[PDB]
């Protein structure tokens, strides 16, 4: 699938990411490039990260927990479940602190100027969330109207399972095809979603949602394919 | 807050033994993220608080090998292996664990040396100070053990009570020794008024008072 991602939201430029598995760990910086070629397509691969800064000369760990990857062919993207993190802020002390967050997006983004000119293409995939990477994603590009909308579906928290209602397709700041739209709950705003399109003939979908809920704002990766 | 009980105002170790210092809180100082945040410090007289031992048991950098610490979560205790002279001081527990950071009240350690013989010296007042209108005839009765000694002044023969201070030293860093100084203060023309002025020393080892003076 996606031989290669590089590392850029999920590690920032002073800051060194150790991921480890299965024995095994490397670390990356900042414009690292991530070998998902060795890693399941259509699946979220986990590894134990450690995200490191040095202070003075010392190495000081900012956070920890589970990094995960999802690939798709054309599309990759990762997050970052919190498990414990710093408290520079008040209590100097690693605090126990689960945060679930999106780190890359990245992929081969198809061109909003080189995209289908008609037709309407369905894409199926995964929408992944704190503790739950069993959502399902279903999505719908109409290539005349340059329009989509989906739905997410199959997660265990209720309030999750949203629509992703209907939005134009536009060119981002690079000109890549982007659709960025409102989350409904039950018909009603809760939230929003972007998603970018990837492959030369739009073949993936893969971006992000942040639903509101009675326990905060929450966050699901998304990726779906035709 | 949480308190630290720090029993032992002092605790008593001869050179080259095992010495332990505790501390006690009124909580537990173990963190859910399993860190126990307790600080050990050593002050020495006119000098700030020095770090030795951080996260209950690590040793802070440059602190010899000699120390060490303990603990179960309210019972904290640091540990001398080999004491040497340089360890004598007070040592202060800390906690970090919530605001606000209390420390405990201190131990003091003393050193139990071998009984020790003081070098008293006598100087007269300063050529400076009779121009500046008075006279310190001062004495150093030191390096002595133990801290338990009395000094007189002697004034032609005539005893020497009222205008006299005496400062005593904290235990020596290097040897454990005891030191004092006394000074016995006049006007320019009462020193003057005078010839032989002396100094008694009056110490467990020697029986025989010890004496040292001079004369105009």
């Amino acid at each position: 699938g996606l031989q290669s991602l590089t590392l850029d939201q999920s590690v920032r430029k002073n800051e060194k990411l150790k991921l480890a598995a299965q024995g095994a760990e490397k670390t990356y910086g900042n414009g690292d490039s991530l070998n998902t070629g060795k890693l399941k397509n259509d699946k979220v691969s986990r590894f134990d990260f450690i995200r490191q800064i040095e202070v003075d000369g010392q190495l000081i760990t900012l956070e920890s927990g589970e990094f995960q990857v999802y690939k798709q062919s054309h599309s990759a993207l990762t997050a970052f479940q919190t498990e414990q993190i710093q408290d520079s802020e008040h209590s100097g002390k690693m605090v126990a602190k689960r945060q679930f967050r999106i780190g890359d997006i990245a992929g081969e983004h198809t061109s909003f100027d080189k995209l289908p000119e008609g037709g309407r293409a369905t894409y199926r995939g995964t929408a992944f969330g704190s503790d739950d990477a069993g959502g399902k994603l279903t999505y719908t590009i109409d290539f005349a109207a340059k329009q989509g909308n989906g739905k997410i579906e199959h997660l265990k928290s209720p309030e999750l399972n949203v629509d992703l209602a209907a939005a134009d397709i536009k060119p981002d700041g690079k000109r890549h095809a982007v659709i960025s739209g409102s989350v409904l709950y039950n018909q009603a705003e809760k939230g929003s979603y972007s998603l970018g399109i990837f492959g030369g003939k739009a073949q993936e979908v893969a971006g992000s949602a942040e639903v509101k809920t009675v326990n905060g704002i929450r966050h699901i990766g998304l990726a779906a394919k035709q | 807050d949480i308190v630290m009980t720090q029993a032992a105002p002092s605790v008593p170790v001869t050179p080259g033994e095992s010495v332990s210092i505790s501390c006690r809180s009124s909580k537990s100082l173990l963190h859910s993220n399993g860190n126990t945040y307790l600080f050990w410090f050593l002050q020495r007289p006119g000098q700030s608080p020095q770090l030795l031992i951080y996260r209950m048991s690590n040793l802070a950098s440059g602190v010899p090998d000699r120390f060490s610490g303990s603990g179960s979560g309210t019972s904290f205790t640091l540990r001398i292996s080999r004491v040497e002279a340089e360890d004598v001081g007070v040592y202060y527990c800390m906690q970090h664990l919530e605001y606000p950071y209390t420390f405990g009240g201190g131990t003091k350690l003393e050193i139990k040396r071998a009984d020790a013989a003081p070098t008293v010296s006598i100087f007269p007042p300063s050529s400076e100070q009779l121009t500046s209108g008075g006279a310190s005839v001062v004495c150093f009765l030191n390096n002595f053990y133990p801290k338990d000694i009395n000094v007189k002044w002697k004034i032609d023969g005539s005893e020497r009570q009222n205008g006299v201070l005496n400062s005593w030293t904290d235990q020596d860093s290097k040897d454990s020794t005891y030191s004092m100084s006394s000074t016995l203060t006049l006007t320019k023309d009462e020193y003057e008024r005078h010839n032989s002025y002396t100094c008694e020393a009056t110490h467990k080892t020697s029986t025989s008072p010890i004496v040292k003076s001079f004369n105009r």
